[PDB]
RNA sequence: CUAAGAGUAC
């Protein structure tokens, strides 16, 4: 995540030869989608990218304090003095074919945090394993090799689909199916059944 | 008092936009308001479908309930097929 | 760079969260709802230190 | 010496405060890029703000240009920077903590605020400067 | 660690359906962070200096 | 006859040239091959005998694997996967050894000049870490307080940048064509005037500017590329280009060989 | 922690330019931009590698060794 | 809690079909399906048993008819196992296995659709972009669950009733619930503009990318002096043959001067820029027509073809956004400032009239309520007018403008707030209240009703917010967050009660309910 | 955990060949060639050289998924012209051009005095 | 194969609109006063200015020989002969509407891959046009 | 059961097979095929039980009957042969 | 086992 609430996971990783490149050979460490920008209105993300580009070029530190008199116009003037397009756009080339991209790409350094949520701490699968001592149902949690809760509203969705047999198989064959002998005169389970 | 615009069939055939004056009231006294002379007793409506049910009947109460549910659903512009709310 | 301000209980670092409460010895007047027979209530949570 | 004063919310009811000294204390071509500010057309001030940016807390003082952002985004970042991975202490090697996460190469931000050098953020950073492109490259 | 050491909690239910305790009051100016609250059921009830 | 080359700048670690009379696909393929297809030597396995430093063992291993090593004669070495030895031998690897001790009262810097080649090289020109700066000390590997020791042995194999970026010899490669946008392969973003707002590239001096009245040339293709190859240091910068051409030629020849050998079966 | 061996983006070796950078900042009283340009770091990807580095290894070295020989 | 279930993070994949789900290899190795040994599948089941449980594909157990369960781990010691008809091989789930796929806040049936397994070499579930809308799933860290059916009946009904293509048109509002979204939606608009022309080399690649392309190169729209194909002409290959669609937008005629509207005849786009109204989840659109004319399978194939071709074109064309897209030129900013100043002057005049008691109260409310209503109306129309000026100024090459035009993301209000003016900040449907005694902040004097005093933010996000505007905006955002947190719980409770009330209602064989 | 080994990007797997040719039933005299352990580097070059040919009616390539290193190249030539022969000629032309380029670069580099 | 229609028009207006490569032109026939043309043309690839005399032809095919496309398009081999050799700008498209403007005037709508054309005139010389695919050939 | 069974000459239900009926028929037949039931159609090399049952349904060789239960407890017996599979 | 706390996606 950046410092403006732009969280996201890695969709894929490309090697250097496949990433788009500017005319100076600089390839990006990250590519993010434009559609994350307009609806969330994190303009500070773009302003901070521009400021960081200028700071990396000039060697100073970017003052991004909230209520100072630092405008986008001045940052763009500083960037233009460095030989770059003042708004941070660059002509990039497609990595697969080498052809120029018809659109120029917003490009620059930005500060990202690595968050504590990784996939390898969350992936979990269970075919069969330990059962709960009381209800003879699967235990809870991935730390105990548990099973996933098939909640009430999941059952309601499966009812809406009309899949009766799948629901029965979920609730009986996959969790707890127990055979019990019952009397015919009375309906109670008070039947002594010596199967041997 | 408000100025609304309904669709009245013109004598030549088309549906023309005809304006009318409509009274909005805070508070419900449907039984007593309905009998006031000068108003149209047939077309009177109320948000309180309980009053509609206890004055007009169970069927009219059902219609008012459907209309209220529909207003809630379409307040944000969403559309739900008729049969579900029915 | 450690700043302190915490206890070590059974080898675990414990911090006391600040607890917010209404101030004492202040006369506060509140209007009451229609169903209640009392209309306004003036209360003080008197306490001696 | 009576140069600064301590005010709580009760006393703050009975004072008039100037947001900044330069634009409000002295009696008052402008850059169109600058934000629009008002002079309040009143001179009876009793106190002045040391700096407006001191209304923010520890987590929000890390955000760059928080006033160009929508407020829920700032709340999201304030909540999500506590999950950032960095160096929590310099003596992590002599501590037996239950779980510890350390960056190999923490980097101080290129865009930094004035209030983050009292928080030692440049000394113990929690992120890295990545070259970012904003593009619909491959659809992934 | 710093934000945890400067944390304040308001003991109102957390399941209550009243929204007035959670809203950012005007008197909070300069005393608690305008945007540093948890985002679940403790939104506004848990504050930071 | 064929692709033509004229080089502007020749340096120890940079070469700047013009590649004319060639297709865009060929130039881009050459650039990609230079990026991630030239074999190079780099440390691959690390045995840590003693480490009392403040860095973790795999931290130091990651740093060591990124140290550039001489790869002039890397074509004589064999891959460890197609060698008959058990784990590593003299025909497929180079064994270095780092051994540092903090005997000084001040901090002792473990550089890459302290790496010592142990295995015999059989007369090849591989293995030596690349030294660039004037002081003579290589990459700063680690730091030692008094009384701390670091002893370890490294095995370096040959590999390409596809398997890991530590084997890449090419750094950043500048690639440009058509500086004046006469082919109209970009639509320039602008606010008032696209000519003022977009700075001219340094290569615009090498082409005739458009006459501003002539019609669009729809038959014109893309050629006359301007490229600049930088070298990390493992191999000389000219060898980067030459071996990239060779590797691309080898790939195409292998396609031909597979086609012909499955044609005869 | 300690200076990275190579630039993340392009791969230029910057691990041997740290002590020279500190010397230029100290002995020659150069500003950061001129010092970075003097070492040959022309792309901003490398300039951010050297410019923003925080050398935490010194703090670690202040503590006494766990195993002293 | 049930068995044979998995849960992990989800990532998008433009290269998967609509009804496919990418399954991590380790998850595929853990979850198993019991297949009854039959004369028709004895060989492959024997081979899977030989492969064992440590490599994929393979078998984890052998359930004998006697009930004894041979664990394939530690069974290689006993040697090869001879399979008998009627035994069961409990084996790793392979490709094309029907699996139920769920996202836990499951509010309707389409959040529990059935996918086909595709084994992939990473740690995340992979699903098509279009199917994320019924799931209400992003890729910012969302987790999803996977259930494996364990019998032929459940497998069959899961494929024949809950399949993704069968759920394209939902009964909820008799319109499709899946459409073209984000990058594909923006690229389809950029591709079908009249300016977009494609040369032969790219046309061949785009035609080859369509899986069901019949193998014929369409005649170019332009033959001399250079063969060029149009974007509509290449996109028309994905559209199935025999599809007619005619929509008339505002101001469109049989000739389209503005290229709006839509006319498709026999699967060829005669005219009209393709955007949200055509390929979105909208009634009467392309998805609805194709699925009601050719069947759900052809519609899912359409999803895949359109996504593939548009993603290829957009990959080799490019699309970005930056700070420069939020900047309006000088005269436009001057006019926006003039509009804001004029509206502030109108508010001041209304305030002057109200303070002189010359203001007359509207019938049905007090004087103060009428004054507040007038002030809020003036400020809102001021912000709208400034935003309209800013939107009019923006060129067609503006990226935010392009995204809004395509319908992929953003709105007019976002452009207005980012470029022109953030607007009026409200808490509980009212302007910022006097938290202090008769004033909002201690930086204002008492009884100040001016727009800046009670929370009007006249600066855009580009220009930045003054501290008072910043605090008022924080108050508004806090209100929004609290409202969201209350609404989710209230809706969950209401949804449970409603479902419990109506769970037993069913249509019977005499058509009664 | 599930991450595949990097050497799978370029090393041929066991039991698979570099090329496999399948006749195309959509159009006459058309074939589809699958290249294994290859990527855009070779595919784009081969495609462009084939399109330079005069008797090639159709030539395209695609990498179906970024996860796997392989690509498909469809070639359709005129009647009486084997698509395999067109592939052979494209490869031969590529090799000749690369050889000329290497010779030219070596000759140009040998003329440098500041290198 | 034969020219379904042929005339000489004078261009009265060229309208770029919101595009950079495509312009919509209106032309009046110089022979028949009742025939007029509206047409989208790729001006980048074939510049057209106002008050320009253009010979416009509509044909059912390009081969010189009479008719004896279903066959996939093939790049033009050297030495291939076709009607397009006599003209400067050739498009290919489909007719999607026939309209009765008046008792004698009719209009025909053509779409060449999204470039629209409307040709109007009396039925005594536009009767050759029919609902099919056609080539539009323009020379200056 | 004699009273419950509506006589075949006056059944009043739809002659079209419902989606649920088709899904359960395919599931039941595929389950029986998986357990070595005899096949009533000639196989063209297919090995998947579900597609075998689909082939059986396409040419109406499934010897099952649906017992449609009316809400009062009465039922109608519709053979798979005579049910029109329009969907 | 119970209790408590911090959370993640809605
Ligand atoms: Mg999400
Ligand atoms: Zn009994
Ligand atoms: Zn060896
Ligand atoms: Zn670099």
């Amino acid at each position: 995540a950046s410092r403006h609430g732009q969280k996201g996971t890695i969709g894929i990783t490309y090697r250097r030869e496949d990433m788009p490149f500017t005319a100076e050979g600089i390839v990006p460490d990250l590519i993010i989608n434009p559609h994350a920008i307009p609806s969330r209105m994190t303009v500070a993300h773009l302003i901070e990218c521009l400021l960081s580009k200028v700071a990396a070029l000039s060697g100073n530190e970017g003052d991004a304090s909230p209520f100072t008199d630092i405008t986008v116009e001045g940052i763009s003037k500083l960037l233009r003095e460095h030989g770059y397009q003042s708004r941070g756009f660059e002509v990039m080339y497609n990595g697969h074919t080498g052809k120029k991209l018809m659109a120029q790409i917003f490009f620059g350094p930005t500060y990202y945090q690595r968050l504590r949520h990784m996939v390898d701490d969350k992936i979990h699968a269970r075919a069969r394993g330990p059962m709960q001592v009381l209800t003879r149902q699967p235990v809870e949690g991935r730390s105990r090799d548990g099973g996933l809760r098939f909640g009430e509203m999941e059952r309601d969705c499966m009812i809406a689909h009309g899949a009766a047999s799948f629901l029965k198989e979920r609730l009986m064959e996959a969790s707890d199916a127990f055979r019990v002998h019952i009397c015919g005169i009375c309906g109670l389970m008070t039947v002594i059944a010596k199967l041997n | 008092m408000m100025k609304y615009d309904r669709k009245v069939p013109s004598p030549t055939g088309e549906y023309v936009k005809e304006p009318e004056w409509v009274l909005e009231t805070d508070g419900v006294n449907l039984s007593e308001v309905m009998t006031v002379p000068g108003i149209d007793p047939t077309r009177i409506y109320t948000n309180s479908f309980i009053d509609i049910m206890e004055v007009l009947g169970i069927e009219a109460g059902r219609a008012a309930l459907y209309k209220e549910v529909y207003n809630v659903i379409a307040s944000d512009g969403s559309y739900v097929n008729y049969r579900h709310m029915a | 760079f450690d700043m302190g301000g915490y206890f070590i209980i059974n080898g675990s670092e414990k911090v006391l969260i600040a607890q917010e409460r209404s101030a004492g010895n202040i006369v506060q007047v509140f209007k009451k709802a229609a169903p209640s027979p009392i209309s306004h209530v003036a209360e003080i949570r008197s306490a001696l230190e | 010496e009576g140069l600064v004063e301590y005010i709580d919310a009760e006393e703050e009811e009975s004072i008039l405060i100037a947001m900044q000294p330069e634009d409000l204390e002295p009696a008052e071509d402008v850059d169109p890029a600058k934000r629009i500010r008002v002079s309040h057309h009143a001179t009876t001030f009793t106190h002045c703000e040391i700096h407006p940016s001191m209304i923010l807390g520890v987590a929000a003082s890390i955000i760059p240009f928080p006033d160009h952002n929508q407020s829920p985004r700032n709340t999201y970042q304030s909540a999500m920077g506590k999950q950032a991975m960095g160096v929590f202490l310099t003596n992590y090697n002599v501590r037996m903590d239950t779980m510890a996460n350390i960056l190999y190469y923490p980097q101080k931000p290129l865009g930094t605020t004035r209030a983050m050098e009292y928080l030692k953020f440049r000394e113990l950073p929690a992120g890295q400067n990545a070259i970012v492109a904003i593009a619909c490259y491959s659809g992934y | 660690t710093l934000s945890h050491l400067r944390r304040t909690n308001t003991p109102i239910g957390r399941d209550g359906k009243l929204a007035k305790p959670r809203q950012l009051h005007n008197t909070h100016w300069g005393l608690v962070c305008p945007a540093e609250t948890p985002e679940g059921q403790a939104c506004g009830l848990v504050k930071n200096l | 006859e064929g692709p033509q080359v004229k080089i502007r700048e020749a340096s120890k670690d940079n070469v700047d040239f013009i590649l004319s009379n060639v297709d865009l696909a060929m130039a881009n393929s050459l650039r990609r091959v230079m990026i991630a297809e030239i074999p190079t030597l780099a440390i691959d396995s690390v045995e840590v005998e003693t480490n009392t430093t403040v860095l973790a063992d795999e931290f130091i291993a990651h740093r060591l694997g990124l140290i550039p090593l001489q790869s002039m004669d890397i074509e004589q070495l064999e891959y460890s996967r197609d060698c008959f030895c058990e784990d590593h031998c003299d025909k497929c690897s180079v064994v270095l050894t780092l051994q540092a001790f903090g005997e000084s009262e001040s901090t002792t810097n473990v550089y890459s000049k302290d790496l010592v080649i142990v295995s015999n090289l059989m007369g090849r020109n591989i293995g030596h870490p690349i030294i660039q700066d004037k002081e003579g000390n290589g990459v700063l590997i680690c730091k030692l307080r008094k009384g701390q020791e670091l002893k370890l042995t490294c095995v370096a194999k040959k590999g390409i940048a596809k398997e890991h970026a530590k084997w890449g010899p090419a750094a950043a490669i500048e690639f440009e064509y058509d500086p004046w946008n006469k082919l109209k392969h970009t639509d320039y973003w602008y606010e008032q005037d696209s000519a003022k707002e977009w700075p001219q590239s340094k290569n615009c001096e090498y082409e005739d500017p458009p006459n501003e009245g002539d019609p669009f040339d729809y038959k014109a293709q893309a050629d006359t590329f301007y490229m600049n190859v930088e070298s990390v240091g493992s191999i000389p910068v000219d060898q980067v280009v030459v071996r990239g051409i060779d590797t691309l030629q080898k790939k195409v020849a292998s396609i031909l060989l597979a086609l012909t050998q499955m044609d005869q079966d | 922690m300690i200076v990275p061996v190579r630039c993340f983006s392009c791969g230029k070796v910057v691990g041997d330019k740290w002590e020279s950078y500190l010397n230029l900042l100290q002995e020659d009283e150069l500003d950061e931009g001129t010092a970075l340009s003097r070492l040959g770091l022309k792309r901003y990807c490398c300039r951010r590698m050297i410019l923003t580095h925080v050398d935490l290894i010194e703090k670690f070295l202040r503590y006494n060794p766990l195993e002293k020989r | 809690r049930v068995d044979f279930s998995a849960r992990t993070v989800i990532s998008g994949d433009p290269n998967l079909e609509l009804d496919q789900v990418g399954v991590p290899k380790s998850i595929a190795k853990t979850l198993t399906y019991p297949e009854v040994v039959t004369p028709y599948n004895i060989d492959r089941l024997t081979q899977l048993v030989r492969n064992g449980p440590n490599e994929h594909p393979g078998a984890k157990y052998v359930i004998r008819d006697s009930g004894d369960r041979i664990d394939l781990r530690y069974s290689k010691r006993a040697g090869d196992i001879q399979l008998q008809y009627g035994w069961k091989v409990e084996r790793h789930i392979m490709d094309n296995d029907p699996v139920l796929f769920n996202r836990q806040p499951s509010l309707h049936k389409m959040s529990m659709m059935a996918h086909r397994v595709k084994v992939i070499p990473y740690s995340t579930f992979r699903l098509n972009l279009s199917v994320t809308s019924p799931y209400n799933a992003d890729f910012d860290g969302d987790e999803m669950n996977l259930h494996v059916p364990q019998s032929e009946e459940t497998r069959a009904e899961l494929s024949q009733l809950c399949a993704v293509p069968l759920q394209i048109v939902s009964p909820q509002s008799n319109k499709p619930c899946m459409g073209i979204v984000q990058d594909t939606l923006c690229g389809i608009r950029k591709l079908t503009l009249r300016d977009t022309f494609i040369e032969l080399d790219q046309v061949l690649n785009m035609l080859y990318w369509v899986p069901d392309w019949d193998g014929v190169i369409p005649t170019p729209a332009i033959i001399k002096p250079k063969p060029l194909w149009s974007g509509k002409q290449i996109l028309s290959v994905a559209i199935p043959n025999g599809i007619h669609l005619q929509r008339f937008d505002e101001g469109t005629t049989l000739l389209s001067p503005k290229d709006n509207g839509m006319l498709i005849i026999d699967g060829q786009i005669i005219f009209g820029v393709v955007e949200k109204k055509t390929v979105g989840s909208s009634n009467g659109g392309l998805i609805h027509v194709v699925t009601r004319e050719k069947g759900p399978q052809v519609c899912a194939k359409l999803f895949g073809n359109i996504q593939k071709v548009v993603n290829f074109w957009l990959l080799h064309n490019g699309f970005s956004t930056g700070i420069g897209d939020t900047i309006a030129d000088g005269p436009t900013m001057r006019e926006i400032t003039e509009t804001i100043a004029e509206a502030k002057k109108k508010v001041l005049d209304v305030t002057k009239e109200a303070q002189a008691n010359l203001l007359t109260a509207k019938h049905g409310m007090t004087l103060r309520e009428s004054f507040e209503d007038n002030v809020v109306r003036f400020l809102n129309e001021a912000r709208d007018k400034a935003g309209r000026l800013a939107e009019v100024n923006l060129k067609d090459l503006n990226n935010v403008k392009q995204m809004v035009m395509a319908g992929s993301k953003g709105s007019f209000i976002n452009i207005a707030q980012m470029s022109a003016c953030v607007g009026q900040q409200s808490v509980e449907g009212k302007r910022i209240a006097f938290g202090f005694v008769d004033r909002t902040l201690p930086h204002f004097s008492k009884d100040d009703y001016s727009p800046e005093s009670k929370g009007f933010v006249e600066n855009s996000y580009l220009r930045g917010l003054t501290p008072q505007e910043f605090f008022f905006h924080a108050m508004g955002g806090r209100e929004g967050l609290i409202d969201t947190a209350v609404k989710t719980a209230e809706t969950g409770y209401i949804q449970r009660r409603l479902v419990k009330a109506l769970e037993d209602i069913m249509v019977h064989y005499d058509n009664t309910t | 955990m599930n991450a595949p080994d990097r050497f799978e990007l370029f090393l041929l797997g066991e039991g698979e060949s570099k090329l496999k040719i399948d006749p195309d039933t959509k159009a006459p005299n058309a074939v589809v060639i699958t290249f294994e352990k290859e990527d855009h580097t070779l595919g784009n070059l081969i495609r462009a050289e084939l399109l330079n040919d005069r008797k090639v009616l159709f030539a395209a390539y695609k990498v179906e998924h970024p996860f796997f290193a392989r690509f498909k190249l469809r070639i359709q030539t005129t009647e009486g012209y084997d698509p395999k022969d067109a592939l052979k000629n494209a490869c031969n032309s590529i090799i000749n051009k690369l050889g000329a380029l290497k010779t030219n670069f070596e000759t140009e580099w040998n003329l440098q005095t500041l290198a | 194969s034969n020219t379904l229609f042929d005339d000489i028009f004078q261009v009265s207006e060229v309208d770029p609109g919101r595009y950079n490569k495509v312009c919509r032109i209106e032309a009046a026939s110089t022979t028949q006063d009742q025939c007029k043309l509206t047409l989208d043309i790729n001006v980048e690839l074939f510049p057209v200015a106002a008050q320009d005399s253009l010979t416009v032809t509509i044909a059912s095919s390009l081969n010189l020989e009479d008719t004896p496309a279903t066959r996939s398009w093939r790049p033009p081999q050297a030495g291939d002969r076709s009607l397009a050799d006599d003209y400067d700008y050739v498009m290919y498209g489909t007719a999607y509407k026939f309209e009765e403007v008046s008792k004698d005037l009719i209009a025909v709508y053509y779409s060449f891959g999204g470039l629209l054309m409307r040709l109007e005139g009396n039925y005594r010389n536009l009767n050759n046009l029919k609902q099919e695919n056609a080539y539009l050939l323009i020379r200056r | 059961l004699k009273e419950k069974a509506i006589p075949k000459d006056q059944r009043a239900t739809t002659p079209y097979m419902t989606k649920y009926e088709r899904a359960r028929i395919l599931g039941t037949r595929a389950l029986q095929i998986s357990m070595n039931a005899p096949v009533f159609v000639d196989l063209e090399g297919e090995t998947d039980p579900l597609r075998i049952a689909m082939k059986e349904l396409a040419e109406k060789k499934i010897p099952l009957v649906i017992r449609r239960y009316l809400p009062d407890g009465s039922f109608e017996d519709w053979s798979v042969e005579e049910l029109i599979v329009d969907l």
